[PDB]
């Protein structure tokens, strides 16, 4: 696993800041995407 | 050959005598 | 590209054409022949 | 239909060939079969233009190697009423 | 029968020869024997599509070099009815 | 008008490009899509046979490249009475 | 007569041209026209031996450039009872 | 028909089993079987000749390799009429 | 039953045998005993299709070793309507 | 018919020599003749396909060599309804 | 009966001419012919396990060089009675 | 509006995809939906020529990534009168 | 729709050539065409600025190798209120 | 049970003896054959979870080696409600 | 519960196994088992964005190994009004 | 039925084995199992000829590679009356 | 729908750009749009959490591209009520 | 019209260009000209798609080199019903 | 439960280990014990299919090394029920 | 709210810290926290599925920098039934 | 069922995750969930051997990566009866 | 030249055309120019 659930501060800056912050590693069914599926943003 | 539930875990399980 | 079917004399007849096509299938037969007469077909299947 | 298609052939085996594929390739309408004599046989049908061109076709390739096979193949997109006297017109 | 088989031949003697080869090797009925005029004649038989198919098998191979012999063998299964109106019905 | 012309293709925007030259090239009429199956989808157009010839050569031109492609493109000019009950009469 | 014809192409322009040929080349019935699926297209004809030996022969060398092809060209001379049902006696 | 169709063949088991195949596989009648002497079994089947140029070939066919063997499988599209007062009318 | 068993013999001591044998191995009815001539001897037996399997395998087996021996062991699971007309139906 | 045939030429001789033609050759109706301007003479003649296309091949040779010359030949098997607007219905 | 003969064939006439030698050989019954989809067609027989075998074998034989191919012949001896179900009854 | 945007797709998900993008690009009207068979599927839409173009342009782009892509994109700017009978006139 | 598509020709049978493509292409009026001396003849299409473009387009190619030639095909999306007096309305 | 076991083959006859195959090795009820089409056939059955597992394992052996094969062996332990509406219930 | 996700899979077992994962996952309700035609199965689901999201992730996941194997996997977070006239609502 | 069909194998397993694939195979009954000593385990069956010939080949084949395997396969299609007193009548 | 994502872009094109694609792409619902002064333009659209989160995202994709670009994209899916303040409560 | 088209310039002097080039190019309605600031100025039109690309095209040409230049060019050919309440309804 | 389960020995001492093995290792019910002759020892028992598989194995392992060893270990998931009429059902 | 969401910390005042981030992040009801044993302490949120998302994404970064850290996040969109069991309905 | 079923984890976070793939996958029902200490948290089902063999699975399949991870996963098909006075009942 | 009015992403959009045609006259100021948004016409000309 990555050392740390949620990935460095200075990594990079999320796509879409707030509440839709991809940083952290949220298993389970969340509301992430894969290369699989389409029709995304 | 015969996708299901009996080929998700591999190596991970343990006490199964099932046949063959 | 159309060779425009030509006349026997050599006239370029345009617009529609009823000549031959390798496309086309049915209409083949006697083709080739030179048929006499009043000309419907151009100088390329025929030769004339 | 006014227009004429005319198939001459060296006798008369070549020619019934001709009159059956012209018939068939068609919505030409068969009417006469004259002996022109010396082994000439003529089989006439009429019909529109669009309809004559491909039964004169079809009828041309189906008699070129029967018997003696084709002397000349003909088409009149229209012929003059004169001619109309000599031509026949009965169903035989 | 509907089918027709036309044998041509350059005289009379080798038509004749024809027409009981013909007649003989299926069952066919002889319906005209024409002279279209240039020393050519021609036998004509209505039978079933495989005598046809036998009786004129049977006559090219007979008259094929009796006297000066053959000029066309054909069958036709079916002749459109258009075509029948000049066609013998009983010989003469 | 009597003469029949079809036009195949893999799939249906190839055969409604077609349908659409056919009619416009020539004066005739549609008469039948057909979803044969495997993605062959076949356009009958019925006419005079000069104006199918017309109308089915414009059409294989104008849907040879659109998708999949053209199959068959078939004209003729009159059709047996047997075929036409296997043949569409309207547009479904 | 009872003998079955069967002409198998892939898709249906050359089914209709075969059909075409079929019936125009012998006496024969045309009975039915199956689209099995996935393209094949097969037209089923009756009449007497000689006479499906005939059409289904001029079906199978007039149908093989057009489209896709022939696939199966078949005769049975004699048909079960039991295989009557499987079979379409009606045009369509 | 009139056709004669005949297979002549060493013992009664390969001549049933032709007469089974010849039956089934094309148009024709049973019309009897005549032990010849000598171990030979002729059996006759007549009908048109399409049905049994079929009929014979599917009989050479079952019982060539049936028994002691096949001898003889003759086609005489006709039989002159005095031949008919040797043939057997009806199997017994 | 319908299907047809036959064993074909050289003599009649072998034939007999092969009767008993058929006879006591499955259900069959032995329907005839033929005399082909020049030796064959033909035993027929009737039934279903399962017995005369197995009848005409016990009929073989046993006949094989006695006398001169077997020429064929045939069956024929459906015997067509025709070919019963030259087949014994009760024994003589 | 509805099929438009065109023949323009440079000069009024040549254009009334095609008309004579085209009138003549096929069955077609002469529905125009233009004073396009520049010295443009554009004769329209009107029918089937068939007969328009046999008309205007009969038109661009009769008056290729009369005159200054033939500048088109052109057919349109089916005009627009707009197009019909532009076009003289009877010559005046 | 209850055992049950399946052929699947590539096209409708391989399995036509595999029903008609599985229904000429041995006693079964047609029960079905299903137009699986992609050109798959499958005839099903029932009928005592050595009828079934004989017709199976037979059918497979026939329908081996037939047009596109045979598939698939298998025979099951007592179907489940769940299976049942899935199979036909007797064709469309 | 008159003009025509049709997209021809391998399966359903990129039909609906490409549906969707078309309609939210530009004002194009769906008409329906073409299960075409073998896999393709077809989304027709309405419009002026302007919208259409952006909308086939937009649905396209779209569907290409999506499962197995687009197979045809096509714009027909006016259809002929024949040609409506063909085309679905709402979804269903 | 004001937008104004213009196709200048040598001759009236390229005008007219292209006064029928441009119709057939897209749904644009056809509002006059002007000789305008010389041998030019000019048709203007009137219509959406989409349509415009795809008829003016499908025109030029149309009319470019027919007679003397494509003088000019022009677009004007929007025409000062002060020109549209020196545009014909309709057609003449 | 509960569980759900799915078989998917190419063509019928391979799903008929995997049904077959499956009901007999294990305690699991037929539930379905969906013919997806394009060749697909799916024979679905329910049962205990440890009978499934062992009637799977049968039915993708049996069907392994027939006509075009097996393409799909799943077993599912639990099925959600939403995913009985589209699952066949009893075999029609 | 607006957001539509679909699953395209190669036969209907991967189809099924992909319902089952998608709606265990989360909160979708399944709207329709589309067979699309060539093999192609398609289920679509229906839900808020946040489930659909996970719902799709878990079937492609599940169905991407099984059997032929997963096509596509499509989200929508809002289809236009005019798409979902051709979205089903309810699974037949 | 009254054929027996009898499999003999070394030790229990075996035979089970062998009375469960009999069953199963065929339409048969299983009479009994004796313990004949020394190893030797015996089940008869009981059905139509041709499904006890069935049945044992399975159950052949199904045993002869479990435990010490088979023996002695076995078919007796008509069993004599004083045999059946030391067969076992129904199983205990 | 209480969630509220915003979009900010350097420039009006943009952000109306960004507006269009975060409406279309998901279930939100347009509030205000605000010029922050110097060039920075943002615009809120409210919704459902997981729907708010699919339209920023689509509506930074389509907007990054155009114009000097996009500078922030925002979610808080619950704002606290002392915010609700200075937020536009719909667009004017 | 629907479809919106802006163009952002650095400036007030290219907007003014932009927006005379844009109304005089084709029939687009100016509908707003914004100070978004920091010298960003905005000019939106309003039309049909093609009108509205034939605007935005022209003009960006004229401002493209007009004083700071262009920013950006956009055109949208259907806007949500949600965002046109953000956008003016006409130049204040 | 249904599935059976048998393990088969030489001697009694590898059958008590086995049994022991079999029952302790999963739910399965000992339903007889059985001496063949010959020092062979069968034991059985019945349980779920997946009971079952787990307790065979463990007993087969357990009396491999166990005295003279073991012959087979047998799984049956579900036995026709003509088996279980041969069956023990509790162990004396 | 039927969604979970779990928050898993190495300590308390982590947990605390979660439990307050992911409450007033988005609408979701703190249903309670264990304390796992061995320094681990699991706060868990019961919501919408968009909700849940958002809170335990705002739970993840707020309590990441807060003691020793956070160790598992987690959402599960459908709890089984019987999960509820070993999950707290309310706060303590 | 009574077979066990146990999945261990660092953390409950991955013992709930666990949990729900168990009871999702297979039937088998949550009897406890366990506290060791240390941060190892168990859960238990019991259920049908071939149920909790994919009821195990599926939960270390779920949890492997989930929080801290997966410490055992293991299956005992029959535990002793001592045991269950250990084993919790029903969950808290 | 017909060739084809091709799309940024690689598709061909066959049928009628929009695109700048060299006989065509009028239509082509700004033809070249990137116009972000909705796609009108093909990648052939303007680019992408």
């Amino acid at each position: 696993k990555p050392e740390l659930v949620c990935a460095p501060r200075s990594d990079q800056m999320d796509r879409v800041s707030g509440e839709g912050k991809e940083r952290c590693h949220i298993t389970g069914d969340d509301w992430s995407v894969n290369k699989h599926i389409t029709g995304t943003a | 050959r015969i996708t299901g539930p009996g080929m998700l875990a591999t190596g991970l399980i343990t006490g199964t005598p099932e046949f063959r | 590209s159309t060779e425009q079917s030509l006349t026997c004399e050599g006239q370029i007849i345009s617009g529609t054409s009823v000549d031959a096509s390798d496309l086309v299938t049915g209409n083949e037969i006697g083709e080739q022949q030179l048929i006499s007469g009043d000309a419907y077909v151009g100088a390329q299947q025929t030769g004339c | 239909g006014i227009a004429l298609g005319m198939i001459e052939t060296r006798g008369l085996v070549p020619a019934i060939e001709a009159a059956d594929a012209m018939t068939k390739a068609a919505e030409v309408r068969l009417v006469g079969r004259q002996f022109v004599g010396g082994g000439y046989v003529t089989v006439l049908v009429r019909g529109e233009t669009g309809a004559v061109n491909a039964a004169v076709r079809a009828g041309a390739d189906a008699c070129e190697r029967v018997g003696d096979g084709l002397v000349a193949a003909h088409i009149i997109a229209r012929v003059h009423s004169e001619v109309e006297n000599i031509l026949p017109k009965a169903p035989q």
